[PDB]
């Protein structure tokens, strides 16, 4: 006897429920990589022997998403296409292990400040059953990780 | 006019806006009877904007036109206009009507609205409010007699000043955020924070006015933030009963009594037993399962969500089997939206 | 008269007035303000320059041995930091009418932060003092500039953490000014430049020349230990602020810069939660709301508005089902947050106790 | 009292503390039945701190109230107040009992723990 | 005497544009009158119109509020136009207008 | 019941059925890659610890495109042949996802000044059941999304 409530306790969690909470609206995704917390490191020697080996400071995510194309109005498009020089709307990102019904997060990757550097358009092939998948890939400052 | 095959410059001014709709949103734009400028047709269908321009050609400022006008450019699909002693007369004959809309209108489609519903058809009907500036010592219990007392319709009390200047009854703003919402986030999302783009309120309104207009008749406020601009603010009906409450679960009642009507009646002249009820209990589970999976149920499983229950000693009789009668009682639970946002602060960590 | 596409020479012109930016610092001066076009004679105008004063309002306004000084106190806020700067038109002091009318009207406004009232008659203020002060104990966030008569608190608003006296009235080349208009410049000029969390108390005051009553040290000994906030005179730099101190007398709302940072994040963070009501009331909205806010609390602690080492020791939120709430609290619609920070006090003495003994 | 649907704000300084039990601890902080501090509610049960604080609103200084805010702190779940002469009738009645916490409490919860 | 069309650089401007939208759309003449023409047409004017923006003809600051094009059946057109062989267009563009009157209004107070 | 009328709204789009229009001809391709948006980045830090993260100037796409030998005229060596130093006639490409008849567009993505930069013979193997693919690469300033 395991009693599923034990489940929801001690068992790890699947990777295929997640919702995309993006800046201030949900948006559904195919795939989510690219969540880490990368560190640099400072070394130093003397000729005593000591070596002394500290973090140095932490670098920026890449953060690749992909969707599907579907027939209405392209959100992705439409933040990709509003940069002047500088000037480009800065989102939250929010990616939580949901379960099944959708309605609670398990455990959830926060995203500082994003803000898009690529949209890859689909491959276009005549001999092939596949679903139009736009890849978009975002640069933020900071991941954080909040579980509940 | 053209003649020959090349092509052609004008500069005539023109406007066209395109077609965004939902299902759910078919309004019944009524209008009053003391009115010559419109078309002496009670009642007409407008399928898009290219067409209502063809019937009204030039701009004008009544409030049939600035309702239709910001219909239109938010989306929106077929829509009506019909006199306002006639409204009872188009929502028993078109079938798909799902709103009505008093576009500057009352003492009259206050009570053909009451009439319809009686009669069960299934409808939501959006008002308006005091035209000119309620004052502050109003007292809000002799304002909202005039309203009726079912949970059918709202309110919304400030007017539009849309930008040629006329003026918008705001059963058509309201009426323009369930457009975008129906379409956007279903109709069990309230249809508050959605943006109406192009009108800005006549007045302004301050939290403490709108905290007495809260509960009891709920007037609904239309209101401009910096950010999410010019949205309706407040999603309450005309009763403040635990059930009916709130103006998305009423409409999530509305289209689940009648997507659940529209696809058992091509069950008629089926057999009335133990078979029928059966394709009758699995056909309405298909129905929900649809509806609780895009989040629009409560509860974490489907038999937290809802039941359904048709048959022999369930909810029939062997003296209404005999005479045809099959009735299907389902209950079913919806979410609610979160209307207060409490922050606490303090100074220890 | 421009109908020449040439260029046109004028000769006895005044020098413009630059503005800045600020979103932290919003007043509204309530004065004797005379409009030219006589529709906003009881409603409130938004001047974003000194060019939107000059042709909204009179600005010349002839003397008769009575002098109008609403005009000039304003051209003393844009020389020490400009704004929005929202006016309300006064005209007398005994009409009851349009002061039981003007709470209601700042509400309707969405962006006054300020109050700071710059008239010199003194029974103009305690009525003007005495019908804001219902509005300051009502959490929304407006904090009030009074003015002391001879060095007291004007017993409108006693001990409430909203409000910051100023001594001494400021002469201006000699009529004599109430220092409201000025300090309210100088907000807008320490946050754009250090932020909220920065005591506004080292401003040297643009414009004026001299104070009308030069303050001793003994003095401002026993004004200090309330909320006075004496302009003082130095030497070598001029007319400074001095004193960052508020009404309340408590350890958490002594300063200044202690109220107007939990002021200016709570204001902050219901612009960002509003578009998050009439969301459904599930876990993940609560996960939603919980993360907008500690994104806000993290961008003031790495600017330095919170006193901490760690970010945990800065600030904290918390949201939950068994936390903050109960179920029967949900199911009538609202959600509970509990949010702390932990501010920086400024240092205020400064002790150096010489010696020539080593 | 929240009235219009915008977002509020308040500072009356609240406390709140998360719960993270286990079953296998489901304590009995029993106390002295000479104290008048208490809810004369003979056993009453607990099961997370934003409860316990409703029946007791204010913040004591009495044996039983340091007791349940040192347990609530530390996850814990569900738990329970008894009279010092009611134990043995509530260890016999609610079946997950699995301790016995005297809350500065003798003289008789030692004997009605040999019961 | 009109607002729009007082000055000479902003109405050659549209006498400019309209005659290479003429020239770029001779070559789509006597094609099928369906759907995929009108988007063959939509982006042939959206292409002239994006490089006379980049190139300061246009008053705008971020391409949407310099012009738009407009082509579709249930926006600009009527099912019977399409059967009368025709197709309907909305063109709009924002254009600056020159700077003829400069005054200097010396002092010398300061 | 899923009403293949809402398919046409709510389903996303394959990648198998596109119409090729190249200036003002149509092209029939087999393939057709690369119509990416792609942004640089530009980094600023201080001593203090503000990061400054900004999007860069855009660069060019790059869009390859493949179609078969037909016994005809050979209309892609006819556009790269007619380079004189500087001199090609750029072209306007639309790539279009059409639906099953061909006659509307569901989403395009717009290519605005496109010139040949090389073109790939067939692999001609004796012991290969295969088409002589031509393979055109192309290099454009600015690729624009439509959707209808």
């Amino acid at each position: 006897a395991i009693t599923a409530d034990d489940i929801a306790v001690q068992y790890p969690i699947p990777t295929y429920r997640f919702i995309v909470t993006l800046g201030d609206e949900q948006v559904p995704f195919t795939s989510a990589s690219g969540l880490d917390i990368n560190f640099d490191t400072i070394e130093y020697r003397d000729g005593t022997g000591n070596w002394f080996k500290m973090p140095g400071q932490r670098q920026a995510p890449n953060i690749t998403l992909s969707k599907g194309v579907f027939p209405g109005k392209n959100a992705m498009y439409e933040w990709i296409n509003a940069i002047q020089l500088n000037q480009v709307e800065k989102k939250d990102i929010m990616i939580s292990l949901t379960n099944e019904a959708g309605t609670e997060v398990l455990v959830s990757w926060n995203v500082s400040n994003a803000f898009p550097t690529s949209l890859t358009s689909p491959s276009f092939d005549a001999t092939s059953n596949e679903i139009a998948v736009q890849q978009i890939t975002l640069m933020a400052d900071r991941v954080t990780i909040q579980t509940a | 006019t053209t003649t020959y095959p090349g092509v052609y410059l004008s500069e005539d001014a023109v406007s066209s806006f395109s077609v965004n709709s939902a299902a759910t949103a078919v309004p019944l734009f009524a209008y009053d009877s003391e009115n010559t400028n419109t078309i002496n047709k009670p009642i007409q269908v407008f399928r898009n904007w290219a067409e209502f321009t063809v019937e009204y050609p030039t701009p004008l400022e009544d409030a049939f036109y600035t309702s239709l006008s910001l219909w239109f450019m938010h989306g929106g699909g077929k829509c009506y206009l019909v006199n306002e002693a006639n409204i009872a007369d188009a929502v028993a004959q078109y079938d798909d009507i799902t709103l009505i809309v008093a576009a500057g209108t009352d003492t009259t489609t206050y009570t053909a609205f009451t009439t319809v519903v009686g009669q069960g058809y299934r409808i939501f009907g959006l008002f308006d409010g005091p035209k000119e500036k309620i004052a502050g010592t109003a007292k809000p219990d002799e304002v909202m007699e005039e309203y009726p007392t079912s949970p059918f319709g709202a309110v919304f009390y400030p007017w539009g000043t849309l930008a040629s200047g006329a003026a918008v009854p705001p059963s058509a703003i309201a009426a323009a955020s369930i457009t975008q919402t129906d379409r956007t986030r279903g109709v069990w999302k309230a249809p508050a924070n959605q943006a109406v783009n192009g009108v800005t309120p006549a007045f302004a309104v301050s939290d403490d006015f709108q905290g007495k207009y809260n509960q009891g008749k709920a007037l609904n406020m239309i209101r401009t933030f910096s950010g999410q601009g010019t949205v309706v603010w407040g999603a309450r009906t005309l009763e403040d009963s635990d059930n009916w409450r709130y103006i998305p679960v009423r409409r999530l009642f509305n289209a689940v009594e009648r997507d659940i009507q529209k696809s058992l009646n091509k069950l008629v002249f089926e057999p009335n037993s133990q078979p029928t009820w059966q394709r009758v209990k699995a056909a309405v589970d298909s129905y929900l399962h649809s509806l609780w999976q895009q989040g629009a149920l409560a509860g974490n499983t489907p038999a937290d969500a809802w039941f359904v229950q048709v048959g022999k000693d369930l909810t029939m009789t062997q003296e209404e089997i005999n005479q045809g009668k099959m009735i299907i009682k389902i209950g079913l639970a919806a979410v609610r939206p979160a209307e207060f946002i409490i922050l606490q602060f303090s100074q220890d960590i | 008269v421009t109908s020449v596409p040439g260029v046109y020479i004028e000769e006895d012109a005044s020098p413009a007035m630059s503005v800045s930016a600020s979103a932290t610092a919003v007043p509204l001066f309530v004065a004797r303000f005379t409009p030219l076009k006589p529709e906003l004679a009881g409603v409130i105008t938004r001047i974003g320059s000194w060019l939107d004063y000059t042709i909204l309002f009179d600005s010349n306004v002839p003397s008769s041995v009575v002098d109008p000084t609403a005009s000039v106190a304003l051209r003393l806020y844009f020389q020490n930091g400009g704004g929005p700067c929202y006016l309300y038109p006064l005209e007398k002091a005994d009409d009851n009418g349009p002061l039981a009318a003007l709470p209601d009207l700042i509400d309707e406004v969405g962006e006054i932060t300020l109050l700071a009232s710059p008239d010199p008659d003194e029974t103009y203020r305690t009525a003007v003092y005495g019908a804001l002060a219902a509005s300051l104990d009502q959490h929304k966030g407006y904090f009030l500039l009074a003015d002391s008569v001879n060095g007291d608190a004007p017993s409108a608003v006693g001990g409430s953490a909203q409000v910051a006296v100023y001594y001494p009235n400021v002469e201006v080349p000699p009529l004599s000014l109430p220092p409201s208009a000025l300090i309210a410049g100088v907000y807008g000029k320490t946050d754009g430049e250090r932020g909220v969390w920065k005591a506004p108390a080292n401003v040297v005051l643009n414009g004026v020349s001299d104070v009308s009553v030069r303050v001793t040290n003994e003095q401002q000994a026993e004004l200090n230990p309330k909320g006075i906030n004496v302009i003082r005179h130095f030497s070598d730099r001029g007319l400074v602020v001095w004193g960052s101190r508020t009404q309340k007398d408590d350890d958490d709302w002594r300063y200044i810069p202690v109220r107007r940072l939990f002021d200016a994040a709570e204001r902050d963070i219901k612009k960002a939660l509003q578009p998050m009501v009439f969301e459904p009331n599930s876990q993940l909205t609560w996960k939603r709301v919980q993360t907008a806010i500690d994104n806000y609390l993290y961008r003031l602690w790495q600017q330095g508005a919170l006193a901490g080492n760690k970010a945990e020791e800065a600030y904290f939120v918390r949201v939950g089902k068994g936390i903050t709430m109960t179920q029967d609290e949900i199911n009538q619609g609202k959600m509970i947050i509990q949010v702390g920070m932990a501010a920086v006090r400024p240092a205020e003495f400064i002790i150096l106790k010489f010696t020539q003994d080593m």
